[PDB]
């Protein structure tokens, strides 16, 4: 979560108003609600599931509790492969 | 078709191909009604598209990392029935219902193709093409699209 | 216009709740329009539920399944109990008695628990749906119902005590509001006001919709027409629901609670999740809905408040290219002024109680 | 830097592009300001002083987050500065007619200016309207207005490009001019010095104003200029006030009374510790004639035509008639002589 | 195994839905009784 | 004598056998009035004829309530009042005549 | 299967007469309703004392809409917009775009709390459980415009509730 | 073509005419009642005014309903069924005046 | 309920009922909150055979009206329905 | 020569300045199906959409900017525009026009239209 | 078996066609058609002056006792020429069956009021009068119900905007509650959601 | 927690004192709850 020049935080989507905006009074004796959390960083921390082969499946966890099952093809040594919807990244071993 | 499904195999997985910077690609969602590759030869002529492999191992795209280059080849988007080709600058963007179609003319060339300017908010979205036989059957080129 | 407390002329002017409800549902496919006809009649929101998923059902060419019918009686008599709470409390309010509201409106609020417990939703949930119901009764709701009905009688009991056979309130409401029963028929009237006048229909029996035809009720009938017997057959009319929820109960089905078609209804979660077919069937029916067969039809039920009806256009697509409620509280409030002639202020006033009119249903 | 592209049809949705910084919106002028400022669409920064319920009259003023309510202090520079930081324009409407121990007439007309004044000048603001009494004047008997001729000098060294809108007295509903004298009723007789015959009034109606000012605010001739708002009729006082009263259709019982001996009523009535009913001051501004400025552009140079007092006194007045006379319609009373 | 929400085995307990207003109260010839003796005694 | 009909504003008939009889026999006579082939007058008149008969058929109030199916004899009576006030407007409207236009083109055509 | 209210007619012997004589005159009845009443006053009260003491609800309660998050942190939300799409009020405006990982993310989140009639959709609708109705009920604001949520103040949410959210899904999943 | 209430034009302006005379008639009543701050000639020119918008109809069943259009709003008026806010709604105070000229609605906005 | 004795026996001599039976009160009676896991039955089409959409198809079994008569190109008088039935009086409580 | 625009209660400025146009939609070249090709639509002009300031939200102040009737024929939508004193515009139905499809064709043994690959 | 679909009762079937039958032999003056419903509903088209003629016979016993007008409405249909079905649903409690008679009409031709026949059409009438531009001749009050005491248009007639052309607030220079052209901060979104591939083969029109 | 009492009774929350740095000993409200509390205040579950 980074500051912007006029001193705003800037959002996960990047936004933030700049100093010719007049909408950043709105902020002026308030606060600007902005999650400290970001999905992206979060995202790359996890580590990466090595899997022996070529095709593996994520649910997204919890089964019915979690994302619509997907088999993601993991033949492309260069590059992991990447969830559509959990995010996480397999790759096959070596 | 039925609304539930009897299939409890495991699915099969296909790596994506890339073919450029305009048509975004997951293969996976590929039905290889070859529409892509008829497109290619007939329409823009470039025979870069094909079937690699047999039985239900067989895909679709250049067996090499070739770029599949052509005025028309954003055409194949819409050729496409499934999502497997999509458009990678409206990747995301918005949904079908939601947009607001304008029928118009584009402006690129003298040609005068017919398309509908998609709009949501106010904002263009995409350009498809509009059907008119006498001037572009279907499609458009990849400057006005 | 009162020439001094008597009323020579009483003419309603409705429409300060009209939301354009019926012109908002053209716009809105038919899943969407459910949640519209909670808010018609706020009292008895689950049986309008029902009156529309009756409609889109008898369109669709569907049937919902057995234990979703069965759902549908219960909660539906559970609904008219507290319409009727509501009814006679806030009639015995506005004539002044005051006490048996909150003594009712305590049981409401258990009625309201039975709903959220069900919907989530105390008032306006969307339980019941075209091809059933939503989701299936949670495990200990049925024992809890059983429990607040093996007591609820008590409680009738007691209001029956503050309000039968007082000298009062038998004076308020002995011989006001009277209707002949070709009046009462002509003018359009539904329910108790044609069975206070002694006209034998309910069509919960004369023409049952879901699963009425296999329980057993007694229609409560007045003779005299009047103020004072339509509340008695509201009483009994509850007492008679308290039956019909204790056979209900004692006689669930066991089974599905939506109908076992993905194209009307949505896949279950983990279906939707796993199978291909589930997920695009749940996609569809969630952003384009189910297009319902071109037709027309008028549905009606016995809701608390009389006959519910609506009149579902279908052009075949998605969204309803017309939709007209008959709400019972219309041609009450009309015939109020035929009610009122010969009464005073109090009497007009105990009149408006008797019909029962909730203005969401007559402004729609 | 902060420019706005104006949008929409001018509806309460649109984006008129006016963002605003209305100072002492919570009074009469500030009402008015405020309303037409939101009916166009534009965001209206609203400093108050007071307790918040008083400013919730104007809550429904605006749409959706047009109005913006910031508590500020005068003698604080620095809630001027966080006021009016993002605002494309700076109204100032801060003035009371009695003295109160904390802000003295030097405070509230010529510091308190002065201060918005440069804040506004060191934010950025592009405009800045002020409002100073069309009678005001460094050697004027009343200290209300010597301090309002004060205050303009100021306002104008602070901003340069500054308008200055000179106001007669400003007739309306909440109004303390025809209210005023309606008021004097409750007294028994009407006291007038010398009668009344020799003070001449053209007052002004209040949404004329308070058009004025939004028009100055568009117009992009107005800055630094002085406009004299007033209205189409000038009156004498004896005239106007039996005009008052017989559209109040309450009995008028004019008695002369000696200058001095006003004053000393005037003194009792500033003893009262909230607003008082009257001070030696208002009795001043009342005798005092207003003066004719033909040099200065009006509100026919903004493009308003003036409101004759005929046609809006019923508006301020009919509270003031008993049940007889409550329906009694405009035309009943016939147009006060008129000296002009 | 399959588990709703289903009636208990053999059913729930009969729930009352009629009206037991009670029966209460002297006879009239004797609370007329009571009160005509009161007033005689208050008399005397 | 039944008390009660039941139904608030219709009173027991003291003399129901000769208000059905009067009034089908005027329901007849003005049947009579409407032309011979008109659909209105022969289902009418069979009605009314099956109604006489079984009027005049059976002595017992109760019985004849059974066979005539129509509720209530007092009810019966004043379904027959409303079949005489029917006859009397046909005969004004004439229903019996050719229709008086065809639709449009498609005015009952759905979906559109 | 009809059923006669009044339609009894009283006895006419002299001690029926008397008891309705002595019923007229001496105010029985009246008199059993005032007892009724007494025996509620010496009944025991159904007030709740709220705040302290709060009312009954289920997991399946529909409160203050919530964004929620998979265990990694990642946002569920994948910019399906079906959720916008059976809206019945469209209190749910949704803009998306490819985020830097190329993740279908969505850029704009927001929910109407003014325009939303909270019927339960788009909890059903939503394939990946990220958007819940939780269970706060008690979010009233001073002013309309802290109604009108964004996509942070949802996340915000999602991250307050997600204790208590989590183990309603639980709860209420299986009948799902 | 069925006449809603006249056959042929003059009937209709006759009934028009009916019409502005009793709105002539009730607007001082109005005034006094309401207690609108307009004066009576200037609620009979917004009579004239709104009398005038539809003086182009040249059918008489669009004449026709629009007279039961001005009844009903005049018994609306008579009554107090319309409010203050009603009444003055034909004057658009709050609305502010939309220039007509082209070079106007071309610095103010994109609208045609 | 937690009254005494006395106040139990005036409640209930004031109502004519024992209240303390039926209290409308909820106490240790209601069902746990906790419930023990759910397993919601399938419906009649969860087959994987002889299960084609086509035979349970409803929506598509639906048809345009008939259209019994059309002007645009003895006999025994009928009625909508048969006579309804009388009802009887109910045998649980004939008269309330 | 019907005018039910005196009747209708729409205001003069969208009555006189705003343009309906009578079309048969095109199909989405995104999917083949035909089914929305088959009726007549009439959609008014195209008007001003600005964003509103606090949220970004598209605001309109057209009031018939949603507003779409679906026609079975041509001349049923001109006679609505017609008695509703709308300007209107028909562009005239875009049928598709009958092709020659030859699956042979394919495997021509002059031609050219052989395929190199199936 | 076939649980799923709704049961089907031709019992119903043909007693409603028989009856459909009588009703356009007794009155063949007004009736242009009448066809039942495959969920067993029954609906006689008649020229719109045979309402009160049609309405009488029905209420009347000439083997039909429709007495309760259970809704009257009408929907707008803007491609017919007679964009207005007016729709009246009528209820027999003797023979516990329901018919519907349905007829047309234009913005400019008025139909009968059935207030004599029913006496339940008085506000159904005046609201078909105020949502829809029908004006129904010899009604004995037709005012407006369920819309505003100064409101202009017709709503529900398919013309008429959801939103509407103006809205109300509060204007303190006024102080009185003061209309106002509509001006949406949120457009209603304008969803496309017909799906380009046909449903349901058996209503396919001809092609034409 | 009291089962004694009857339900809507049974358990209640006394409110801290001293929270996020603000006053509460006579001003408190609902949302004071934290979220792993509230469904057992709320009779959502039954385990605390
Ligand atoms: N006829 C007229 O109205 C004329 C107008 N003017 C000037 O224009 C303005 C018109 O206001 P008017 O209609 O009289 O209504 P007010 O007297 O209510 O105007 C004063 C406004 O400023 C605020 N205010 C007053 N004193 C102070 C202070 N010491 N510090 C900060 N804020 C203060 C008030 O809010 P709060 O109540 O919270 O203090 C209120 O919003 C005044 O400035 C006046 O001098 C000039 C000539 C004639
Ligand atoms: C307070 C003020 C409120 C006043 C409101 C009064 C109303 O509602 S006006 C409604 C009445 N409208 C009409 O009568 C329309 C008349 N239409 C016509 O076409 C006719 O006037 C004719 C045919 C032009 C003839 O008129 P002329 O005599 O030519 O002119
Ligand atoms: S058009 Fe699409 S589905 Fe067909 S072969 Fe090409 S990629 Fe596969
Ligand atoms: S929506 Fe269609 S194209 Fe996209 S994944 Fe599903 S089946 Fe494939
Ligand atoms: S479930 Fe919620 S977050 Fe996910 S795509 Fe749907 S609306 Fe967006
Ligand atoms: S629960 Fe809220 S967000 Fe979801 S559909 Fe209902 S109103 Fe919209």
């Amino acid at each position: 979560v980074r500051t912007s020049p006029t001193g705003e935080k800037v959002t996960h989507t990047g936004q933030a108003y700049d100093d010719g905006d007049y909408r950043r009074v709105r902020f002026s004796d308030r606060q600007k609600e902005v999650n400290e959390n970001f999905a992206i960083d979060l995202i790359a921390e996890q580590p990466v599931s090595e899997v022996g082969s070529r095709v593996i499946s994520c649910d997204g966890g919890g089964g019915a509790l979690g994302h619509p099952r997907v088999y993601i093809n993991l033949d492309k040594e260069t590059k992991t492969g990447t969830c559509g919807y959990c995010g996480l990244q397999f790759r096959q071993p070596h | 078709g039925s609304d539930r499904s009897r299939f409890l195999e495991g699915k099969r997985a296909v790596e994506d191909k890339n073919i450029g910077p305009l048509v975004k690609t997951i293969m996976t969602r590929c039905i290889q009604c070859t529409r892509c590759i008829r497109f290619a030869s007939e329409i823009a002529g470039v025979d870069d598209l094909g079937t690699t492999g047999r039985g239900n191992d067989m895909q679709v795209g250049t067996y090499i990392e070739k770029m599949f280059m052509s005025e028309l080849s954003g055409n194949i988007i819409d050729i496409c029935p499934v999502g497997a080709l999509t458009s990678k600058p409206y990747a995301f963007t918005a949904r079908p219902w939601e947009t607001r179609k304008t029928e118009s003319i584009d402006v690129m060339d003298a040609v005068g193709s017919n398309i509908v300017v998609s709009t949501r908010t106010g904002e263009v979205m995409r350009i498809l093409p509009r059907m008119h036989e006498d001037i572009n059957e279907e499609w458009i080129s990849d400057k006005t699209r | 216009e009162l020439s001094g407390e008597m009323v020579r002329k009483c003419d309603p002017h409705i429409g300060l709740l009209h939301r354009g409800t019926e012109k908002l549902i053209e716009y809105k496919t038919y899943l969407q329009a459910l949640p519209y006809f909670d808010r018609l009649d706020y009292v008895s929101m689950m049986c309008n539920e029902q009156a529309y998923s009756l409609a889109v059902e008898k369109l669709l060419n569907i049937q919902p399944p057995p234990r979703a019918q069965w759902i549908r009686v219960l909660f539906g008599e559970i609904t008219r109990l507290l319409n009727h709470i509501m009814a006679v409390t806030t009639h015995a309010l506005d004539i002044g008695a005051m006490t048996p509201f909150f003594w009712m409106f305590e049981e409401r609020e258990k009625m309201f628990e039975f709903y959220e417990r069900v919907s989530g939703a105390r008032m306006h949930a969307a339980y019941i749906r075209p091809g059933g119901v939503h989701q299936d009764l949670p495990l200990g709701l049925l024992d809890d119902i059983y429990e607040f009905s093996k007591n609820f009688s008590f409680r009738i009991d007691e209001l029956e005590e503050m309000l039968t056979n007082n000298r009062i309130w038998r004076n308020r409401t002995v011989d006001i509001g009277v209707v002949t029963a070709e009046d009462a028929l002509n003018y359009g009237f539904s329910g108790v006001m044609l069975r206070g006048s002694g006209i034998q229909w309910d069509l919960r029996k004369t023409q049952p919709y879901d699963v009425y035809d296999q329980v057993e009720f007694d229609v409560p009938i007045g003779s005299r027409g009047d103020c004072y017997d339509r509340y008695l057959c509201r009483v009994e009319e509850m007492r008679q629901s308290l039956r019909i929820i204790s056979q209900c109960l004692n006689k669930m089905p066991p089974g599905e609670i939506k109908v076992d078609d993905a194209k009307v209804s949505p896949p279950k979660r983990a279906e939707m999740k796993t199978s291909m077919e589930s997920l695009i069937h749940h996609f569809k029916l969630y952003t384009e809905g189910y297009q319902v067969p071109p037709g027309a039809t008028y549905t009606a039920i016995e809701a608390p408040k009389g006959e519910f009806g609506v009149y579902l256009v279908s052009d075949g697509s998605s969204r309803p290219y017309r939709c007209k409620i008959k709400a019972p509280g219309f041609a009450h409030l009309a015939g109020l002024d035929k009610m009122s002639k010969g009464h005073m202020l109090a009497d007009v006033v105990a009149i408006i109680g008797t019909q029962d009119i909730v203005f969401g249903e007559v402004d729609r | 830097h902060h420019a706005l592209i104006p949008h929409g049809k001018g509806g309460r949705s649109s984006v008129s592009g006016i963002v605003a910084t209305v100072f002492g919106a919570t009074g009469f002028l500030g009402r008015y300001v405020v309303n037409h400022l939101g009916r166009m669409g534009s965001q209206v920064i609203v400093p108050y002083r007071c307790e918040p319920y008083d400013t919730m009259h104007l809550r429904p003023m605006g749409d959706l987050g047009q109005i913006i309510f910031m508590e500020w202090n005068g003698k604080d520079k620095d809630s001027i500065r966080k006021v009016v930081e993002h605002s494309n324009v700076v109204i100032n409407l801060v003035g009371r007619e009695w003295e109160t121990k904390n802000f003295d007439f030097e405070d509230v007309f010529v510091k308190i200016p002065h201060a918005i004044a440069q804040v506004s000048k060191e934010a950025g603001v592009e405009k800045l309207i002020h409002i100073s009494h069309l009678n005001a004047d460094i050697k004027s008997p009343s200290r209300y207005l010597r301090s309002k001729a004060v205050g303009e000098k100021e306002v104008r060294a602070a901003f340069p490009e500054a308008t200055i809108i000179k106001p007669s007295d400003i007739f309306g509903r909440e109004d303390r001019f025809l209210n005023y004298f309606a008021s004097m009723r409750w007294f028994g007789g009407v006291p007038l010095i010398s009668l009344g015959k020799e003070t001449v009034k053209q007052p002004v109606y209040i949404v004329d104003v308070s058009k004025g000012i939004i028009n100055a605010i568009k117009d992009p001739d107005a800055k630094g200029k002085t406009f004299a708002f007033v209205g189409p009729n000038r009156y004498l006082l004896f005239d106007l006030v039996q005009y008052i009263f017989a559209v109040a259709y309450r009995p008028f019982l004019p008695y002369p009374l000696p200058h001095f001996a006003y004053r000393w009523v005037g003194r009792l009535f500033e003893v009262s510790p909230f607003e008082p009913w009257t001070t030696r001051d208002k009795v001043e501004r009342v005798h005092m004639s207003d003066m004719t400025l033909p040099h200065l552009p009006g509100l026919e140079d903004l493009g308003i035509q003036a409101t004759p007092l005929e046609l809006k006194a019923i508006e301020v007045l009919r509270r003031h008639r008993t049940y007889r006379w409550l329906t009694s319609e405009m035309e009943d009373v016939k147009p006060a002589k008129t000296v002009n | 195994k399959v588990k709703q929400d289903m009636p208990p085995p053999g059913g729930y307990g009969p729930i009352d839905y009629k009206r037991n207003l009670p029966r209460r109260g002297l006879s009239g010839y004797s609370m007329f009784a009571v009160g005509i003796g009161t007033l005689l005694f208050g008399y005397w | 004598l039944k008390k009660t009909t039941g139904l608030v504003g219709l009173a027991v008939c003291e003399t129901p056998h000769e208000r059905l009889k009067i009034l089908y026999t005027k329901i007849l006579d003005v049947l009579g009035q409407i032309p011979k082939n008109a659909a209105y007058r022969k289902y009418t008149e069979q009605i009314t004829n099956e109604k006489l008969g079984m009027v005049k058929a059976e002595p017992d109030v109760k019985k004849l309530e059974e066979q005539l199916q129509g509720g209530q004899i007092e009810e019966v009576i004043l379904q027959a009042e409303n079949e005489l006030s029917l006859a009397r407007k046909m005969l004004r409207w004439k229903p019996w005549e050719p229709l008086v236009e065809e639709p449009p083109a498609n005015q009952w055509k759905w979906p559109i | 299967t009809y059923k006669f209210v009044n339609m009894r007619e009283p006895s006419m012997d002299m001690k029926s007469v008397t008891d309705r004589a002595a019923q007229t005159l001496l105010w029985t009845e009246l008199v059993r309703g005032l007892g009724m009443t007494l025996s509620y006053l010496f009944r025991e009260p159904a007030t709740i004392n709220y705040p302290f003491e709060k009312g009954p609800l289920s997991p399946r309660f529909r409160g203050e809409h919530a964004l929620r998050r998979y265990p990694s942190g990642e946002e569920r939300c994948i910019a399906c917009k079906l959720c916008e799409a059976v809206c019945p009020a469209q209190a749910i405006t949704i803009e998306a775009e490819p985020r830097a990982d190329g993740s279908r993310r969505t850029t704009r989140y927001d929910i109407d709390m003014t325009k939303c009639i909270y019927c339960g959709f788009c909890q059903e609708a939503c394939p990946v459980d990220a958007i819940v109705e939780g269970p706060n009920f008690e979010f009233s604001t001073e002013t309309h415009e802290e109604l009108l949520y964004n996509k942070e103040k949802l996340l915000n949410n999602g991250d307050k509730w997600e204790a208590e959210i989590a183990a309603n899904i639980q709860a209420d999943y299986l009948y799902r | 073509v069925k006449p809603i209430f006249s056959r042929d034009m003059n009937e209709a302006k006759r009934r028009v005419r009916e019409l502005y005379r009793a709105w002539y008639r009730e607007v001082p009543n109005t005034v006094h009642l309401f207690q609108l701050d307009i004066s009576v000639k200037q609620g009979r020119d917004k009579v004239r005014e709104m009398f005038m918008k539809n003086a182009h109809v040249t059918d008489p069943r669009v004449v026709d309903l629009l007279v039961i259009k001005g009844k009903m709003e005049l018994e609306e008026t008579i009554n107090v069924w319309k409010q203050r806010t009603h009444i003055m709604r034909f004057f658009h105070e709050t609305e502010a005046p939309r220039p007509t000229d082209f070079l106007s609605k071309f610095y103010v906005g994109h609208d045609p | 309920a937690s009254a005494t004795r006395v106040i139990q026996l005036l409640r209930n001599w004031a109502s004519g009922r024992d209240l303390q039976a039926k209290l409308q009160l909820r106490y240790q009676e209601i069902s746990k909150r906790t419930q023990p896991p759910p397993k919601l039955p399938v419906g009649p089409s969860h087959k994987l055979s002889n299960n084609y959409y086509c035979t349970r198809d409803g929506r598509r079994e639906a048809m345009p009206p008939s259209i019994v008569m059309s002007s645009q190109k003895e006999k025994k008088a009928v009625t909508p329905a048969p006579p309804i039935k009388r009802w009887e009086l109910s045998k649980d409580q004939p008269y309330l | 020569k019907l005018d039910i625009t005196t009747l209708t209660g729409v205001p003069e400025e969208h009555i006189k300045t705003r343009k309906v146009r009578i079309f048969v939609p095109a199909r989405n070249n995104m999917q083949s199906g035909v089914n929305n090709t088959k009726k007549w639509k009439m959609e008014f002009d195209t008007r001003e959409r600005w964003e509103n300031p606090l949220m970004g939200w598209s605001s309109t102040a057209d009031p018939l900017s949603n507003l779409v009737l679906t026609f079975s024929t041509k001349e049923d939508a001109v006679a609505f525009a017609e008695k509703n004193g709308w300007s209107f515009d028909v562009e005239e139905r875009k049928v598709p026009k009958p092709k020659s499809k030859s699956y042979g064709a394919n495997f021509s043994w002059n031609k050219r239209t052989r395929v190199s690959t199936k | 078996t076939r649980p799923t679909i709704r049961p089907r009762n031709d019992v119903v079937h043909k007693q409603l066609s028989a009856f459909g039958q009588y009703v356009a032999e007794i009155l063949p003056k007004y009736v242009q058609q009448v066809q039942v419903s495959c969920f067993n509903e029954l609906e006689i088209f008649i020229h719109p002056d045979g309402v009160i003629p049609v309405l009488t016979f029905l209420r009347d016993h000439t083997n039909a006792q429709f007495k309760s007008l259970a809704d009257l409405t009408a929907v707008d249909v803007p491609t017919r020429q007679n964009r207005f079905e007016i729709v009246y649903n009528l209820l027999s409690l003797r023979f516990n069956s329901r018919i519907r008679v349905k007829t047309y009409t234009d913005e400019l031709t008025p139909i009968e009021s059935s207030v004599t026949v029913y006496k339940a059409a008085n506000w159904y009438e005046r609201e078909i009068w105020d949502m829809f531009g029908v004006f129904f001749a010899n009604h004995p009050d037709l005012r407006r119900i369920l819309t505003d005491y100064g409101f202009e248009g017709h709503p529900f007639r398919k013309d008429f905007p959801l939103s509407g052309y103006v809205e109300l607030r509060y204007d303190d220079e006024v102080k009185r509650v003061v209309a106002e052209p509509v001006e949406l901060a949120q457009e209603f979104r304008k969803f496309d959601l017909n799906s380009p591939w046909e449903a349901f083969p058996a209503y396919r029109q001809p092609p034409e | 927690e009291d089962n004694k009492q009857f339900f809507g009774r049974h358990r209640w929350v006394i409110y801290t004192t001293e929270m996020n740095g603000r006053d509460t000993f006579w001003d408190v409200d609902g949302s004071m709850v934290p979220p792993e509390w509230h469904r057992w205040l709320h009779c959502m579950t039954d385990d605390p």
